[PDB]
RNA sequence: GUCGGAUUUCCAACGGGGCCUUUCCUUCUGGCUAACCUUGAGUCCUUGUGGCUCUUGGCGAACCA
C-alpha cells in the first residue's frame, strides 16, 4: 500500500517510506490499527554536515494529535530501517502573506497562519517529545540574530544525537539560525 | 556588581527572588497526589488550594485553606506532582 | 503609567552607563526598542544584547562598552521635513562630526545620516551619542 | 600567570585556621559578599581563605613590583597592627607609620612627616580612615586588610581576614612580608619555610 | 584626532579606565594605576615587566575598585576562582 | 497603581511558561469540558469553576488543557449570563452598600465608598457597552440594580 | 587610451529596481504584436524541425477597450 498511504504524488523516497510503513504495520496488531488511518502528505530530504542526511515528513495538521502517540516507536523503526537518515515529523501549516497596503479583499487572516506562529510551531515539532523551556535571541555585534532554544531533561537521550540535524533542517525551512541548550 | 551575568543567574539567588521578579516569572506552587487510607484513591490537590477539598467518595476534608498554603489533614499520604 | 516603552528603555540604559555598570535589564521590549538598539549597535554604542522570551513581552539584557555619553528619546515624535533635520541635529548632538538623531521613516527606523542618503524622512525617535 | 607553586599549602592553611582568619564579622557589606563562603548558625560568617590567599599573593606581587622598596608604606593606628607593621617594615625595608598618622602626611610638602609613597598598605580601613582618604588625594593605591564589614571605599585589593583578633592580624602581615621576600629572591627556594616565627608580629604588653 | 594632512593634532590621547572604559582626566587625583609583577618559574618577579591597570577616581570612590580589580586580573590571567561572572 | 486607593501592591497569579499541558496530566479535553459545563449548570461563575478545577481536579489552566477559555466554553453551550460577571459582582456590592446606607444615613465613609463603587460600575459598563457585550442602551440605576440582584 | 577631459576591465563604497523562497493586483468579454505548435510552402548557407516570413485553430507573457 505505498500509493494508499500518500496524497497524490509518488516519488522514490516517498514510496520507499510508505512501503517501510506497510511492512511496519504488518508486524503488529495495535500499531497497524493506529498507523493505517495515519496518512502523510510529502517527504523532504535535507543534509547535515556530518556525512548523513535527514528525512523531514510533512503531515496534515489534524492527524499530528494521533501521530504523537506513536512517534517514538515509529521513528525508532523507521530509523532502524532507513539507516544513515535522521527522521523528523513536521506538520503542514499554510502561512498567509501579510496584507499589503493595496491588498484588495482578504478575510481577517488568523494568527495561527502568521509567519511567527508557524515558525514557533516548526520549533515545537522539531524536538518532539522533549519540551521547550524557553527561547532566547542573541543580537550580535555583526548584525546577526541567533535564536537559542532551551530544552528539558526528561527526554535528552532520545534527541541528543539529532541536535545538529535540526540546525540544518530548520535552516533549510526558515532561513534562520538556531542553537540548542539544556539547563544545568 | 559592576559586572555580572543576568542571563545566567545562580539558581541559589534565583530561588530566593520574589515570584515575579525572576528572569522569567513562573509559579512557586505545585500539585499533590494524596490518599486517605480508608479509600485507596489518589486525588490531586493544588498546594495553595482555596477550597477545602473533599475526597471523591467519603465526606472527609483533605485540607483546609490558610493564608498562603494548604494545611493537609493529620495522617494523610501525599507526594509531589 | 508606562506611556512610552522606548523612554524607559533608554532611561535605564543611560542611568546604568552613568553608574558605570556593564549590563542592564530592560523591560519590556518592542520591535522599536529592538530596532533602536540595532542602530545603536551598528555604530557600536553598545555591545551585544539579548532578547529574553517569556510569552508576555520579552525582557532585554544589554551589554555596554562605555562609549555612551547619553542616549535619549525625544518625546512627542514630531514630524520632520527633510530640511528640518538640520535644526534637530543642530540642537541635540554635541558636534557636527558625530552623534545620531535617529528617525522613524516609512523606509524603516534609522539614523539621520541614512535618512540623508536614502532621501527620506518621517518622525523623530531619539538621539545617540 | 602563576606556577603550581603559589597555590595554598596545607601548612599555610593550618596557620590561618589556627589564627582564625577564617572568622568573619557578623555583617557583610554588599561589596564583600563574594569573599564570604558560608555563615555559621551563630551568625558568624566564613571566609574563603583560598581567596584570602590569592589576594595575599596579589598584594605581594604589587608590593614587589615597586622599584624602590622604601616607598611602600605600611600603616596602622590600630594597636596590634603597630607591632606587626614595624616588623613588616624591618624585613621588607618599607616605611612604617605605627600609631598616630599625622594629617596631611601626603599633602603638604612643608610638614616634616611628608612622604611620597607609591603604594599604601593599611591594617584597618576604618580606624586608619584618614590615611586612605588622604591617599585618595594624590593617586596613591591602597591595599587594605578588610573584615567583611570594612568600608571598601578607596581600596583596591582588599585582603579579607579578621581585623579584630591579634593573631589574625599578625599572621596576615607576616604572610604578606614572607610572600614579598619570596618574590624578591631573598628567601631563595619555595620549599623552605620561613626561619622567622609569626609570633614576632604579635602584640605583647607587659 | 587628525586633520586633513593625516597628522595627529592633540595635546594627548588620555588614559582610559580599565573597569569603566571612561576617560581619566588630568585633575582626577583619585584615579590610579596598578602595576602587578610578572613572575619567573623560580618565583622571582622581574624588575621591569608589569601587568598594569587603570582605574577612574569614580570607581574607587564608589567602592567598586576592588571587585573591578578582581574581575580584571582574573580575566587577565593573574587570579583564578576569586571572581564569579554570576552572583 | 490601584485606582481608588493609595496602595501599590503587586500580587497575582504568575503563569507557567509552558503553553501546553503538564506531563503528569492524563484526562481528555472532552473530560474537562464536560466537567466545566457540569459545574456551570450547578449555577457557577467562570471564576469559581476554574478555582474548583484547579483545586480538586488538578487542572492547572483551563485554556491549556482545552484550547478554549472558560467563558468561551460556557458561551458555546448557551450558559453565558446576560451581564458579564465582574460587573455582576460590582453591582452586587453597590446594592449591598446602598442598602446598608438606607438604614444608616450618617455613615459618611459608606457614602464615599458607595461613590467609588458606582464609578467603577460606570467605567466597566461603558467598556462592555462599546465592545457590544452589553446592549448600547443598557444603563445602571439604583432601582434598576436592586431589581437585577433581587 | 588621449590629443585639460574621454570610457572599459580590477575593486570597493552607497543607494534604486525586479524576482525565487507556501507569498502580490485580480479578473470578465471583445480588438493588436511576437513567442509555442498544427501545416504545407518559400529565401540562405554546414547534406537540416538549424536561421528569416506566410496560411486556419488555441496555450502562455505584455498590450488596448
Ligand atoms: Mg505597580
Ligand atoms: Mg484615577
Ligand atoms: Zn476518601
Amino acid at each position: 500500500p505505498q500509493a494508499k498511504i500518500l496524497s497524490q504524488a509518488p516519488t522514490e523516497l516517498e514510496l520507499q517510506v510508505a512501503q517501510a510503513f506497510v511492512e511496519l504495520e504488518n508486524s503488529s496488531p495495535e500499531l497497524k490499527a493506529e498507523l493505517r488511518p495515519l496518512q502523510f502528505k510529502s517527504i523532504r530530504e535535507i543534509d547535515v554536515a556530518g556525512g548523513k542526511k535527514a528525512l523531514a515528513i510533512f503531515v496534515p495538521v489534524p492527524s499530528l494529535a494521533g501521530f504523537h502517540k506513536v512517534q517514538t516507536k515509529l521513528t525508532r523503526e523507521l530509523e532502524k530501517k532507513f539507516q544513515d537518515r535522521h527522521v523528523i515529523f513536521l506538520a503542514e501549516r499554510r502561512i498567509l502573506p501579510k496584507p499589503s497596503r493595496t491588498s484588495r479583499q482578504v478575510q481577517k487572516r488568523p494568527r495561527s497562519r502568521t509567519l511567527t506562529a508557524v515558525h514557533d510551531k516548526i520549533l515545537e515539532d522539531l524536538v518532539f517529545p522533549t519540551e521547550i523551556v524557553g527561547k532566547r535571541v542573541r543580537y550580535l555585534v555583526g548584525g546577526n540574530k541567533i535564536q537559542k532554544v532551551l530544552l528539558d531533561s526528561k527526554d535528552v537521550q532520545q534527541i541528543d544525537y539529532k541536535l545538529e540535524s535540526f540546525q540544518a533542517v530548520y535552516n533549510k525551512l526558515t532561513g534562520k539560525q538556531i542553537v540548542f541548550e539544556i539547563p544545568s | 556588581v559592576l559586572v555580572q551575568d543576568l542571563l545566567h543567574p545562580t539558581a541559589a539567588s534565583e530561588a530566593r527572588k520574589h515570584k515575579l521578579k525572576t528572569l522569567v516569572q513562573g509559579p512557586r506552587s505545585y500539585f499533590l497526589d494524596v490518599k486517605c487510607p480508608g479509600c485507596l484513591n489518589i486525588t490531586t490537590v493544588f498546594s495553595h488550594a482555596q477550597t477545602a477539598v473533599t475526597c471523591e467518595s467519603c465526606s472527609t476534608i483533605l485540607c483546609t485553606p490558610t493564608g498562603g498554603k494548604a494545611k493537609l489533614s493529620e495522617g494523610t499520604s501525599f507526594r509531589r506532582k | 503609567t508606562r506611556s512610552s516603552v522606548l523612554a524607559d528603555a533608554l532611561n535605564a540604559i543611560n542611568n546604568a552607563e552613568k553608574t558605570g555598570k556593564r549590563q542592564v535589564l530592560i523591560r519590556p521590549s518592542s520591535k522599536v526598542i529592538i530596532k533602536f538598539l540595532q542602530v545603536m549597535q551598528k555604530h557600536g554604542y553598545i555591545g551585544e544584547f539579548e532578547y529574553i522570551d517569556d510569552h508576555r513581552s520579552g525582557k532585554i539584557v544589554v551589554q555596554l562598552n562605555g562609549r555612551l555619553n547619553k542616549c535619549g528619546v525625544i518625546s512627542p515624535r514630531f514630524n520632520v521635513k527633510i530640511g528640518d533635520i538640520e535644526k534637530w541635529t543642530a540642537n541635540l548632538l554635541p558636534a557636527r562630526q558625530f552623534g545620531y538623531v535617529i528617525l522613524t521613516t516609512s523606509a524603516g527606523i534609522m539614523d539621520h545620516e541614512e535618512a540623508r542618503r536614502k532621501h527620506v524622512s518621517g518622525k523623530i525617535l531619539g538621539f545617540v551619542y | 600567570s602563576l606556577p603550581a607553586t603559589f597555590d595554598l599549602t596545607p601548612e599555610d592553611a593550618q596557620l590561618l585556621l589556627a589564627a582564625n582568619t577564617h572568622l568573619g564579622a557578623r555583617n557583610v557589606q554588599v561589596h564583600q559578599e563574594p569573599y564570604v563562603f558560608n555563615a555559621r548558625p551563630d551568625g558568624v560568617h566564613v571566609i574563603n581563605v583560598g581567596k584570602t590567599w590569592e589576594k595575599l599573593v596579589l598584594a605581594a606581587r604589587i608590593i614587589a613590583a615597586i622599584p624602590n622598596p622604601e616607598d611602600v608604606v605600611a600603616i596602622s593606628s590600630r594597636t596590634f597592627g603597630q607591632r606587626a607593621v614595624l616588623k613588616f617594615a624591618a624585613h621588607t625595608g618599607a616605611t612604617p607609620i605605627a600609631g598616630r598618622f599625622t594629617p596631611g602626611s601626603f599633602t603638604n610638602y612643608i610638614t616634616r612627616s611628608f612622604k611620597e609613597p607609591r603604594l599604601v598598605i593599611v591594617t584597618d580601613p576604618r580606624s586608619d580612615a584618614q590615611a586612605i582618604k588622604e591617599a585618595s588625594y594624590v593617586n596613591i593605591p591602597v591595599i587594605a586588610l578588610t573584615d567583611l564589614d570594612s568600608p571598601s571605599e578607596f581600596v583596591d585589593v582588599a585582603i579579607p581576614c579578621n581585623n579584630r583578633g591579634k593573631h589574625s592580624i599578625g599572621l596576615i602581615w607576616y604572610l604578606l612580608a614572607r610572600e614579598v621576600l619570596r618574590l624578591r629572591g631573598a628567601l631563595v627556594d619555595r620549599t623552605q619555610p620561613w626561619s622567622i616565627m609569626p609570633d614576632l608580629y604579635f602584640y605583647r604588653f607587659p | 584626532m587628525e586633520n586633513d594632512k593625516g597628522q595627529l593634532v592633540e595635546l594627548y590621547v588620555p588614559r582610559k579606565c580599565s573597569a569603566t572604559n571612561r576617560i581619566i582626566k588630568a585633575d582626577d587625583h583619585a584615579s590610579v594605576q596598578i602595576n602587578v609583577a610578572k613572575v619567573d618559574e623560580e618565583g622571582r618577579a622581574i624588575p621591569g615587566e608589569y601587568v598594569t591597570y587603570a582605574l577612574s577616581g569614580y570607581v574607587r570612590s564608589r567602592g567598586e575598585s576592588d571587585d573591578s580589580l578582581n574581575r580584571l586580573a582574573q580575566n587577565d590571567g593573574l587570579l583564578k576562582n576569586v571572581w564569579s561572572y554570576s552572583r | 497603581g490601584r485606582m481608588h486607593s493609595a496602595g501599590k501592591g503587586i500580587s497575582s497569579s504568575a503563569i507557567p511558561y509552558s503553553r501546553n499541558a503538564p506531563a503528569w496530566f492524563k484526562l481528555s479535553s472532552e473530560s474537562v469540558i464536560e466537567q466545566i459545563v457540569k459545574y456551570a449548570r450547578k449555577g457557577l461563575t467562570p471564576s469559581q469553576i476554574g478555582v474548583l478545577l484547579r483545586d480538586a481536579h488538578g487542572v492547572t489552566q483551563a485554556r491549556v488543557i482545552t484550547g478554549n477559555k472558560i467563558m468561551r466554553i460556557l458561551k458555546s453551550n448557551g450558559l453565558a449570563p446576560e451581564i458579564p460577571e465582574d460587573l455582576y459582582y460590582l453591582i452586587k456590592k453597590a446594592v449591598s452598600v446602598r442598602k446598608h446606607l438606607e438604614r444608616n444615613r450618617k455613615d459618611k465613609d459608606a457614602k464615599f465608598r458607595l461613590i467609588l463603587i458606582e464609578s467603577r460600575i460606570h467605567r466597566l459598563a461603558r467598556y462592555y457597552r462599546t465592545v457590544a457585550v452589553l446592549p448600547p442602551n443598557w444603563k445602571y440605576e439604583s432601582a434598576t440594580a436592586s431589581a437585577l440582584v433581587n
